């Protein structure tokens, strides 16, 4: 009944997942366990092999670790755009007042890059441009002392997170729930936006009881994983202002200079 | 002006 209700709205922000989102879980883990039918992704593992591939999976004089850090924000763009069509499928949310809608957006879009990002990762390293290409961890460890440590803490949170085994459908209602964060800075009606994700949660609570019925306490592990990621981000955002601060000639694209604006 | 905003509005 109201259960019911609760199974057709995972179904409905699972369909809208797939609509919002081109590679998938399912399709990253097939590319990288190596079960796809699909061209292999190149592999980056070292200077030469960026330099071979780097066209492939795309000129300037930047140096290597510039332009690898600015590749990694431009993903992050179109990423945003994903996460804002995807966000605009969750019901109630288009009704939200808009400049609510922009807080909510400003303020979950990093939190739900992280969440997604590890999708993409395993232990080794990470698919870029749609899974075409695969740059592995210690290559990105290897980058200059600033950017050397920029991926390494998504690798941490990811490893942590992929042993909890969710799919796709459990992840369109965590990062549905995630959006509808009340407690985001500056919002102007937030009874609505707690309504809405009330609503997820419990829709969230019971796709994760039937779908991973042996996983002791799940729910409260990824409630808790909604904790790490504000933290993740926190990080990531002082690493920004240090690389901002000795770093010169840094061009942020203006989708992030507006969500980065504090 | 808000680039969010713009997202937010076009179908």
């Amino acid at each position: 009944p109201e259960s019911a209700d609760l199974r057709a709205l995972a179904k409905h922000l699972y369909d809208s997942y797939i609509k919002s989102f081109p590679l998938t879980k399912a399709k990253a883990r097939a590319i990288l366990t190596g079960k796809t039918t699909d061209k292999s992704p190149f592999v980056i593992y070292d200077m030469n092999s960026l330099m071979m591939g780097e066209d492939k999976i795309k000129e300037q004089s930047k140096e290597v670790a510039i332009r690898i850090f600015q590749g990694c924000q431009f993903r992050s763009v179109e990423a945003v755009q994903e996460i804002t069509e995807y966000a605009k499928s969750i019901p109630g949310f288009v009704n939200l007042d808009l400049n609510d809608q922009v807080t909510l957006l400003k303020y979950g879009v990093h939190e739900i890059i992280y969440t997604m990002l590890a999708s993409l990762m395993n232990k080794d390293g990470v698919l870029i441009s749609e899974g075409q290409g695969f740059m592995t961890r210690e290559f990105l460890k290897s980058l200059r002392k600033p950017f050397g440590d920029f991926m390494e803490p998504k690798f941490e949170f990811a490893v942590k997170f992929n042993a909890l085994e969710l799919d796709d459908s459990d992840l369109a209602i965590f990062i549905a729930v995630i959006i509808l964060s009340g407690d985001r800075p500056g919002l102007l009606n937030v009874k609505p936006i707690e309504d809405i994700q009330d609503n997820l949660l419990q829709a969230l609570e019971l796709q994760l009881k039937l779908n991973h019925p042996e996983s002791s306490q799940l729910f409260a592990k990824l409630l808790q994983k909604m904790t790490d990621l504000r933290q993740i981000v926190t990080e990531h955002v002082q690493l920004l202002q240090v690389i901002k601060k000795t770093e010169t000639d840094m061009s942020l694209h203006p989708l992030l200079q507006e969500i980065y604006k504090d | 002006p808000s680039l969010l905003k713009k997202l937010l509005l076009a179908p």
